[PDB]
RNA sequence: AAAAACCGUAAAUCCUAUCUUUUAAAGGAAGGAGAAGUCGUAACAAGGUUUCCGUAGGUGAACCUGCGGAAGGAUCAU
RNA sequence: CUUUUGAUGUUAGGGUAUUGGCCUAACAUGGCUAUGACGGGUAACGGGGAAUUAGAGUUCGAUUCCGGAGAGGGAGCCUGAGAAAUAGCUACCACAUCUAAGGAAGGCAGCAGGCGCGUAAAUUACCCAAUUCUAAAGAAGAGAGGUAGUGACAAGAAAUAACAAUGCAAUUGUAAUUGGAAUGGUGGGAAUUUAAAACCUUCCCAGAGUAACAAUUGGAGGGCAAGUCUGGUGCCAGCAGCCGCGGUAAUUCCAGCUCCAAUAGCGUAUAUUAAAAUUGUUGCAGUUAAAACGCUCGUAGUUGAAU
C-alpha cells in the first residue's frame, strides 16, 4: 500500500509509439518510491 | 505533457442498449444440447 | 486442537488444457451416459488409475508368494463382487484390460434406464433424484451409486412414490379438489 | 571473460585498446586514492 | 528482634577499545537508456597500410609505431 | 585456535542427592585442527511428518503427538517429596495506576475483547451432559474440555428440468406451438435430537410456466479450443506473459451479435515442484558454440597384474 505523489507520461519502445499512463507513490512500509503502471483505457482520472 | 487525451476513444464511441431476454441453458441439458448438435445431426 | 478427521481429493485435472482428440472422446461418453460435467469423467479415470497401479506391483511381484497370494486374492474378489470380471478371466492379468465403459456402465443411472423402467438416461438421472427408487427396501437418489452383482435384481419403485402404490402428488390431489369443487356446487 | 576476449565476429573497438583504456583510468584512481592516505 | 563486619552469588550505571549494520556531503570519475546533434572513417572485400595476441611509448577521437608470436590469411604447392 | 583470570592431565581435599576442574591448593605441558578447528550468517526450535515427482531427487515442517525453552529484561530467594515457580516473594532497568502528596498497588506469549502494526486472521456467547483431573474423593469445582455464533482456508455429494402430441430440415433432431403429470428450494405446525437451545432425518398443511424460483468468470492471429460478422477510432486512445496489433479492410483497441473453455465457481500477484539429461551418482558439456592450468615434479586423497 502507498499513497500516490504525481502522475507521469511515458514513452514506449523504439517499434512503438504511445503514451503509457502511469502514478509514483511512497510505500507505507518503509517510505520508498516505486512506478506503478495503470492500465485501462480512461482510468488515470479515477486517481487524485 | 499531454496526459489530457486519457480516455478518448472510450468517451467517443456512441453507445448502444442490448438484446432483449434469450435466456441459456445451464448444466446437464447444455451438454446434452452440444452433444445432439455435434454429433447426432452428422450421420 | 484440530480435529482428527481427515479427508481426500477424488478428481485430478488433465495436464494439457486444450488437446482436441480427448475432448471429443469425453463428449463422447458425457453424451452417452448422461452426465453434468468433466469431473465425473476424471474421477472414474482416477478410480481406475488406482486400481490398475495395484495390479501392476502386484503382477511384478514373484509367482506363489505369500503378499502375491493375500492381495492378489482380496483384489480379485472385490473386482469380482463388483460385477467387472466375471467367471472365466480371474487372473490378475484381466484386470489391467479394464477400460473405462466397464465401470460406467454399474452407475444406478445406467441401470435404471437399461432396466426399462425409465424412458430415457436423461428421465432416469431425474427419477432418482425425485425419490423414486429403491434398492433392496432401501431409498436411494444418487446417481453415482454403484450397483453390486448381488443387489441388481432388487431395483424397483419406492414404496412411497405416487408411481409405486401411494397417494398422487401435489398437482393431481389440487386438480382432484378444483373438479370436486366444480361438480358439487 | 577468458580466452573468448579479442573475438572479433562483430565488429567491435579492438580488445587491447581497450584494455589500455582501462588501466590509464585505474591509475588516476589509483593516485588520487592515495593522496587522500 | 532491630542493627553491623567479612568471604561469596551478583541486577544496574559510567568511562574507555574494537566490531557489525544503516547513513550525510563540496568535488572527482564509470555504466545503462533516449533524442533527427557535432567531428572524422578504425573494422567487414587484399576495407584500400592483411587482421589478431603479450608488452612499452605517443596522439582530439576512433587509433599509430617499436620488439617477439599466431593463421582464426590473401599461401595446404617449385 | 585454547592456556597469567582452568585451557589438557596427576595428587589431596571441599561441595552436591551422587560421578566429574563443578570449585580450592601443589605439580606437569598438555588439548583441537584442510576428514575444515576457531569465527561469520540463518527471514533456524528438533523429530513423528508434508508437497511434487517412472526411478533417482528438489523443497518445506511457527501450528493436533513427543522432547526443549520462556512468562517485559536480568539476577536472587522461601516453602515443599517435587520449583531457581512468576494469576509465589526481594531488588535494579523500562513502562504504567490511585492519592487528601504522607503513601499504596502492577505484569493477557490462559479465554473473550481493545489500540498499534501491517497484504494478512472470528463472540467481551451457553454448559459441566460427554473426556479427564484435584479434594476432607457419588453429590463440589474446572475459559482444561464440550456446544453453538462468524467463516467461498481446504475436502465430499449435488438442482437450474423430464415426457407426449402436432407442425418442420433430415428414424432422428428441435430457432417452435400446444398439456398434463413429477419434484425440491420457500412459509407454517409437529414427532424427534439436546443440560423440553439450533442443525440433520421423518410426517401434515400451502405452494413453479417467460418453471422472472431468470449462472458466472475468462476468451475467439499463433502457441491454444473458438468470427476474413457489423459500427466507431486512426501510430492517438489503447492491447499484448512471448512473437506482435494499431495510417480508411484493424480476424488483436472500444462496442453489438454469435461462438469456445471450465462451471457454483473462475481470474490476478508472489513463492515453490515437475517440465530441467538447463547441476547430470543413475545422467551433461570442454578443436571451432561457455570451458584442458605455460610446462614438469610432488604430499594428503582416489585407484592398483596373475597365483
Ligand atoms: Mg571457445
Ligand atoms: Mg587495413
Ligand atoms: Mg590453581
Ligand atoms: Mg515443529
Ligand atoms: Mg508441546
Ligand atoms: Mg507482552
Ligand atoms: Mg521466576
Ligand atoms: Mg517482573
Ligand atoms: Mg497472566
Ligand atoms: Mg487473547
Ligand atoms: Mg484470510
Ligand atoms: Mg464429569
Ligand atoms: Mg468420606
Ligand atoms: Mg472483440
Ligand atoms: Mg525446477
Ligand atoms: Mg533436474
Ligand atoms: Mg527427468
Ligand atoms: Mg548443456
Ligand atoms: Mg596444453
Amino acid at each position: 500500500k502507498g499513497i500516490v505523489v504525481e502522475k507521469v507520461a511515458i514513452e514506449a519502445k523504439q517499434p512503438n509509439s504511445a503514451y503509457r499512463k502511469c502514478v509514483r507513490v511512497q510505500l507505507i512500509k518503509n517510505g520508498k518510491k516505486i512506478t506503478a503502471f495503470v492500465p485501462g483505457d480512461g482510468c488515470l482520472n479515477f486517481i487524485d | 505533457g499531454s496526459l489530457a487525451r486519457a480516455g478518448k476513444v472510450k468517451n467517443q464511441t456512441p453507445k448502444v442498449p442490448k438484446l432483449d431476454k434469450k435466456k441459456r441453458l445451464t448444466g446437464r441439458a447444455k451438454k446434452r444440447q452440444l452433444y445432439n448438435r455435434r454429433f447426432s445431426d452428422n450421420g | 486442537p484440530k480435529s482428527y478427521r481427515n479427508y481426500s481429493k477424488t478428481a485430478r485435472n488433465p495436464k494439457r488444457p486444450f488437446e482436441k482428440e480427448r475432448l471429443d472422446q469425453e463428449l463422447k461418453l458425457i453424451g452417452e451416459y448422461g452426465l453434468k460435467n468433466k469431473r465425473e469423467i476424471w474421477r472414474v479415470q482416477y478410480l481406475l488409475a488406482k486400481i490398475r497401479s495395484a495390479a501392476r506391483y502386484l503382477l511384478t511381484l514373484d509367482e506363489k508368494s505369500s503378499k502375491r497370494i493375500f492381495q492378489g486374492e482380496a483384489l480379485l474378489r472385490r473386482m469380482v463382487r463388483q460385477g467387472l470380471l466375471g467367471e472365466n478371466e480371474e487372473k490378475l492379468d484381466y484386470v489391467l484390460g479394464l477400460t473405462l465403459p466397464k465401470l460406467l456402465e454399474r452407475r444406478l443411472q445406467t441401470k435404471v434406464f437399461k432396466l426399462g423402467l425409465a424412458k430415457s438416461v436423461h428421465h432416469a438421472r431425474v427419477l432418482i433424484r425425485q425419490r423414486h427408487i429403491r434398492v433392496g427396501k432401501q431409498m436411494v437418489d444418487i446417481p453415482s451409486f454403484l450397483v453390486r452383482v448381488d443387489s441388481e435384481k432388487h431395483i424397483d419403485f419406492a414404496t412411497t412414490s405416487p408411481f409405486g402404490g401411494a397417494r398422487p402428488g401435489r398437482v393431481k390431489r389440487k386438480s382432484l379438489k378444483k373438479q370436486k369443487e366444480k361438480t358439487e356446487a | 571473460h577468458g580466452a573468448s576476449r579479442y573475438k572479433k565476429s562483430r565488429a567491435k573497438m579492438r580488445w587491447k585498446w581497450k584494455k589500455k583504456r582501462t588501466r590509464r583510468l585505474q591509475k588516476k584512481r589509483r593516485k588520487m586514492r592515495q593522496r587522500s592516505r
